[PDB]
RNA sequence: CAGCCACCCGAGAUUGAGCAAUAACAGGUCUGUGAUGCCCUUAGAUGUCCGGGGCUGCACGCGCGCUACACUGACUGGCUCAGCGUGUGCCUACCCUACGCCGGCAGGCGCGGGUAACCCGUUGAACCCCAUUCGUGAUGGGGAUCGGGGAUUGCAAUUAUUCCCCAUGAACGAGGAAUUCCCAGUAAGUGCGGGUCAUAAGCUUGCGUUGAUUAAGUCCCUGCCCUUUGUACACACCGCCCGU
């Protein structure tokens, strides 16, 4: 069996997109019993993807100049909320999680194009690659301020968003960031 | 009386006469193995000291 | 009116009392001269003191004294008297009062200065 | 028996020592289950129970360690632990099934046999770090 | 011992007023030498448990710690471990609660400058005694 | 700033918190903090002490993540 | 075709640096030099024998950087993993440094261990491994702002300069415009070492340890002037030049 942390399944996730799964996979055989296996997958190109997104989670929300060097704190707060979300929403946080990038996942954005112009932006189609990228960074930006210099701890900030924004509700920081690429990308044709 | 006198006070923790050993300067003694020279006869004497440059 | 004291003991007291309760009394200076012990050249500036105390003028001040030597001292016996200590080109005149004791003869000569007085005028703009 | 060949991870390296013994694997003087860091211990029952726990039959399996940082002798002990049981099973036993449970960990991952070649590289001067230079001043 | 209705907001010093909000081995910092790792040892070995909060702050500890900080030789502390030792100006060895006895110690200013010494120069000015060089650079005071 | 906050032993540890946290599903020092208006550290004091009264089950500890979940 | 992009094996399918052209600068160094050009210096010798102050000053402007603004956390302490090195010696005491007694703080004598992978050393180390008051504060993030005392190298710690104990919580709620630096064991966090050195690091130079989403692209607004082009410039646009 290879189910995340020995007790969160994992022959249990459905993507629902089509042919997304090479792009957001947690089942893949690279998917492990833990999310650390240090640093690999960087140093090519679309072996990213190749990543048990678990790990660019637990990289995710690892930053800021005070938390680089520390990935094992980042494991041990990642089994927390991960045990949290088994009880929060009763399900498994795998379903929760493909659920958050399957919405929280941008598709248009708006970008300077053109040689010779500098007067408007242009809407472009954002690739599930920096989809997700920028949906896991709104994602840990959220969960950073969420629970900064609030009483509220962590795994329960990064949890409140997370149940708020794999439900498809707007309430969440990151839907709303979500919305809002999508309103300038409508303001910029 | 300096003829008994003379070297009155022993100027041990000072480098005025354990200055580099090439000439009458100072500002950049370096003592790694014992050199007692400045930068400039350690580097344009570094060839003979056998300290080679391939790092 | 006001009352100042030396936590109970005076230059007669300290000249009585022994060094062993006097190291109590010692902050923290002039302790390790003693295990280090005094040099040559360090014979004169005691007796030239004393031999300036033995003779004080009526209704007048100690006749100045011209050192060029910062002298480690190890008892109160300078209370009492007058110093010319070192400015860097003359000879300040100092009164000795009980805060003599206490600290060392070194700590009464202040020295230093700037270059001149001005603004950021014409030449300095940013 | 000495069929050690290394198992390393950066400048750490452990040794696994096998023999025909109780099928209980040791850590110089303390058993996989408590480790130091008290985090990395899925991390080492990762290769048994990915192959089968039930494999070891009687194996006792010593590794002895040394090098700096403790994640960084962990992905080598369990490498140690891994190319133990490689020599084991290629000295006298079959290979069908020695294929089979090397294609299962190979797709599992990588970083069970073959050492990762990365190490840390030099500082250059005129900077904070070997790549990182200092501010401009304007 | 324990009691769940003892919380008053003040301590009594000189009849003035303190805060009674914090916690035990916190409570006490509202002295002016208390407090620090001082009201945590007196604390530690005043022989109570420490899981009592502001609420069950009994009469009989308060007693007991005011007795404690008039004089260090209860449990055998050195008079260094509090904020005055050997006083200047007389023979004393302990720390004056209140004001207008202690802080008249503290200035320090006028005799130092009869002798012309420096540190009562620069405390005459408000300077810094750390010896922070002073050249151009520095961000408080006027900007 | 201004550090005010409820010190005093009254019917508020006992009473709606004895009687409100059993009877939620998540029980975490901020969730208890938070839902029930009262001081996070004392929520911690008090779980600790109801956990030696035993009428939790606890999944794990730590400084800031203590997993309880009703057991009875 | 030269080559570029993917893939299986393989340790490795771009490991990092010193060498680096022709030719040149009026860029810094005469305060690096027993390498040196008329002026003050012709013994009235800007330290030179002895040596007692000096780049050791206060109103402010984005000069490399420093600990932080906190609950991914300082914090009782549990467990335990480092790699380059540096080390008793010519007007060179002072270098590391295994125990008994004492001394919180530095340190006294001894039996010894070290020219060295033999001695500290198994750098037991150090970051983290989260059982302690902590809860949104002036207390425990923030020693940044007081006076006393033991004292080791230091005749000479006067701006407790540097070895600590008590008290001192100012300011900072991650901070405008302009804007450094960063692609893999990298940035980043983290401590040890060498340089200076009374025993000395907020700096620099090495080392480990922990360790990413950063994109495998374009030339914007940054420089680098390569090709075409114009020239009345060639001292080369800081050029040339017209007129009152």
């Amino acid at each position: 069996d290879i189910k995340l942390f020995g007790k969160w399944s994992t022959d249990d996730v459905q993507i629902n997109d089509i042919s997304l799964q090479d792009y957001i996979a947690v089942k893949e055989k690279y998917a492990k019993y833990l999310p650390h296996s240090a640093g690999r997958y960087a140093a090519k190109r679309f072996r990213k993807a190749q990543c048990p997104i678990v790990e660019r989670l637990t990289n995710s929300m690892m930053m800021h100049g005070r938390n680089n060097g520390k990935k094992l704190m980042t494991v041990r707060i990642v089994k927390h909320a991960f045990e949290i979300i088994h009880l929060l929403t009763g399900e498994n946080p795998l379903q929760v999680l493909v659920n958050a990038i399957i919405n929280s996942g941008p598709r248009e954005d708006s970008t300077r194009i053109g040689r010779a112009g500098t007067v408007r932006r242009q809407a472009v189609d954002v690739s599930p690659l920096r989809r997700v990228n920028q949906a896991i960074w709104l994602l840990c930006t959220g969960a950073r301020e969420a629970a900064f210099r609030n009483i509220k701890t962590i795994a329960e900030c990064l949890a409140d968003e997370l149940i708020n924004a794999a439900k498809g509700s707007s309430n969440s920081y990151a839907i709303k960031k979500k919305d809002e690429l999508e309103r300038v990308a409508k303001s910029n044709r | 009386g300096h003829q008994q006198l003379y070297w009155s006070h022993p100027r041990k923790f000072g480098q005025g006469s354990r200055s580099c050993r090439v000439c009458s300067n100072r500002h950049g003694l370096i003592r790694k193995y014992g050199l007692n020279m400045c930068r400039q006869c350690f580097r344009q004497y570094a060839k003979d000291i056998g300290f080679i440059k391939l790092d | 009116f006001r009352k100042f004291t030396y936590r109970g003991v005076d230059l007669d007291q300290l000249l009585d009392m022994s060094y062993e309760q006097l190291m109590q009394l010692y902050s923290a200076r002039q302790r390790r001269r003693l295990n280090r012990g005094l040099r040559r050249k360090q014979h004169s500036l005691l007796k030239r003191l004393r031999k300036a105390k033995k003779e004080a003028p009526p209704m007048e001040k100690p006749e100045v004294v011209k050192t060029h030597l910062r002298d480690m001292i190890i008892l109160p016996e300078m209370v009492g008297s007058m110093v010319g200590v070192y400015n860097g080109k003359t000879f300040n005149q100092v009164e000795i009062k009980p805060e003599m004791i206490g600290h060392y003869l070194g700590e009464f000569s202040i020295t230093y200065k700037p270059v001149k007085h001005g603004r950021p005028g014409i030449g300095a703009t940013h | 028996q000495s069929v050690q060949v290394f198992g390393r991870k950066k400048t750490a390296t452990a040794v696994a020592h096998c023999k025909r013994g109780n099928g209980l694997i040791k850590v110089n003087g303390r058993p996989l289950e408590m480790i130091e860091p008290r985090t990395l211990q899925y991390k080492l029952l990762e290769p048994v129970l990915l192959l089968g726990k039930e494999r070891f039959a009687g194996v006792d399996i010593r590794v002895r360690v040394k090098g700096g940082g403790h994640v960084a002798q962990i992905y080598a002990i369990r490498q140690s632990i891994s190319k133990a049981l490689v020599a084991y099973y290629q000295k006298y036993v079959d290979e069908a099934s020695k294929k089979e449970i090397k294609d299962i960990l190979i797709q599992y991952d990588r970083t069970l046999l073959v050492a990762d070649p990365r190490r840390c590289e030099s500082k250059k001067f005129g900077g904070p770090g070997a790549r990182a230079r200092y501010q401009k001043s304007y | 011992l324990v009691i769940p209705e003892k919380f008053q907001h003040i301590l009594r010093v000189l009849n003035t007023n303190i805060d009674g909000r914090r916690k035990i081995a916190f409570a006490i910092t509202a002295i002016k030498g208390v407090g620090r790792r001082y009201a945590h040892v007196v604390l530690r070995k005043a022989d109570i448990d420490l899981t009592k909060r502001a609420g069950e702050l009994t009469e009989d500890e308060v007693e007991r710690v005011i007795t404690i900080m008039q004089n260090p030789r209860q449990y055998k502390i050195p008079d260094w471990f509090l904020n005055r030792q050997k006083d200047v100006k007389d023979g004393k060895y302990s720390q004056v609660l209140a004001n207008g006895l202690d802080n008249k110690l503290r200035e320090d200013l006028e005799r130092l400058k009869k002798i012309r010494a420096h540190r009562g120069l620069r405390h005459f000015w408000g300077l810094r005694v750390r010896g922070q060089h002073t050249k151009t650079t520095g961000r408080r005071g006027r900007t | 700033d201004k550090l005010n906050n409820l010190v005093l032993f009254d019917k508020a540890t006992y009473d709606k918190l004895c009687k409100e946290v059993p009877n939620y599903k998540l029980i975490t020092p901020a969730v208890v903090s938070e839902r029930l208006k009262i001081r996070g550290s004392l929520a911690r004091a008090a779980l600790q002490e109801l956990l030696s009264k035993g009428l939790i089950k606890l999944v794990s500890k730590h400084r800031a993540q203590v997993i309880y979940t009703r057991n009875t």
